[PDB]
């Protein structure tokens, strides 16, 4: 979605103490290493460094809630384009095997009561297609689904 | 460029499928009018893809034509 | 990225090889005539198109300097493309149409450059659409222009 | 991802440079020096830059492995 939700500001309001260790309401880097740590990562300094940097909108070193909410909506956002995305592959890819084949998407189409030709199927395969070897992997779909 | 629109217009193709599918399969209720709003557009992109990929068949023709007046032309240069 | 006076000179006379009847100009019925004696049997919509896209004017035929602006360009085209074909057919060492790991790391070691193997395989990898492992010339094509 | 593109464009200039190399060092009657030099500095930036550009997109999955771990981390407070 565009927009969280009140409820879902809330939520993540409480998710801010996850991260933010000693309640000052801002999170350091030296709180990331904590966090990443607990987490069975070891990340150098300016990973963490760079982690509050591409959050931290004011440059002013540390992130604060609001920092912190716009990314996670931004987050939330792509996380649900990028899931609606799996679900359709998903759906193509009847065998689960990675790769969706003329013959799947035949069967999605047929099933959707469309009229299209087995060669109409194949040239569709054959332009989402990327490294010619006959099948549509994720990537390649991914790139179809948002192109 | 005409390469893009035809990948683009079998791109509207498999986008549309999808959101007929999860309108007509994954929903307690079906929205008939969101269905008929997606298969409309299904098939204009279905009509551009086939539209776009015989443009582009008629092309390559030409392409071998054209380039066989151009070798001929050629045959002048010393 | 011209035409030398020499190449405008023998493309007119070039020129004559399809204006049939010498009339100055190049006709659809001219086109059908020489595609037919070269073993070719263009549909009238093909034989227009031919014209249309060297009639500049719109005049329905094609004079001289429309046909020499369209070979200008095409010249021009085909010594670009030529290039690339011989570098493609360098690197190709073995003619077979792929360009290898092997044959591109040979190729920096008879230049005397210093890549290491590593840096090698990565481009051939950046190059790589199909994911084979090796260069073919549409792949090489793309990744020269 | 336009860092690909740009470790792409980069590569690409490599190979152009390398062959340019091979074209005025193997392929000429008398080597023009002042040329060959030419593309041999621009082979050594073109290379400079990949590499550039390489370590920049390696750095950049590990941080979005490690920063993806931090936003399932916040994930987890969502309810439902
Ligand atoms: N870079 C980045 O994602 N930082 C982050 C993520 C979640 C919570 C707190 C900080
Ligand atoms: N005279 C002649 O041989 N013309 C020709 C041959 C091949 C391609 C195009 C033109
Ligand atoms: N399309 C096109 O190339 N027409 C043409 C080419 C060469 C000579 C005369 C006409
Ligand atoms: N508490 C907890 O389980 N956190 C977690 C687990 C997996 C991935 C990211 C965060
Ligand atoms: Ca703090
Ligand atoms: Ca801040
Ligand atoms: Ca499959
Ligand atoms: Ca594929
Ligand atoms: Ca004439
Ligand atoms: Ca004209
Ligand atoms: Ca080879
Ligand atoms: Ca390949």
């Amino acid at each position: 979605a565009d927009q969280l939700t009140e409820e879902q500001i809330a939520e993540f309001k409480e998710a801010f103490s996850l991260f933010d260790k000693d309640g000052d309401g801002t999170i350091t880097t030296k709180e990331l290493g904590t966090v990443m740590r607990s987490l069975g990562q070891n990340p150098t300094e300016a990973e963490l460094q760079d982690m509050i940097n591409e959050v931290d909108a004011d440059g002013n070193g540390t992130i604060d809630f609001p920092e912190f909410l716009t990314m996670m909506a931004r987050k939330m956002k792509d996380t649900d384009s990028e899931e609606e995305i799996r679900e359709a592959f998903r759906v193509f890819d009847k065998d689960g095997n990675g790769y969706i084949s003329a013959a799947e998407l035949r069967h999605v189409m047929t099933n959707l009561g469309e009229k299209l030709t087995d060669e109409e199927v194949d040239e569709m395969i054959r332009e989402a297609d990327i490294d010619g070897d006959g099948q549509v992997n994720y990537e390649e779909f991914v790139q179809m689904m948002t192109a | 460029q005409l390469t893009k629109r035809v990948k683009n217009a079998a791109a509207n193709v498999l986008r549309e499928t999808w959101l007929i599918y999860k309108n007509t399969k994954l929903v307690k209720k079906i929205d008939h009018a969101k269905v008929r709003k997606h298969q409309r557009k299904f098939l204009q992109a279905i009509h551009q893809a086939r539209k776009l990929r015989s443009v582009k068949m008629e092309q390559r023709k030409l392409n071998d034509q054209a380039n066989t007046l151009v070798d001929l032309a050629k045959t002048q240069l010393e």
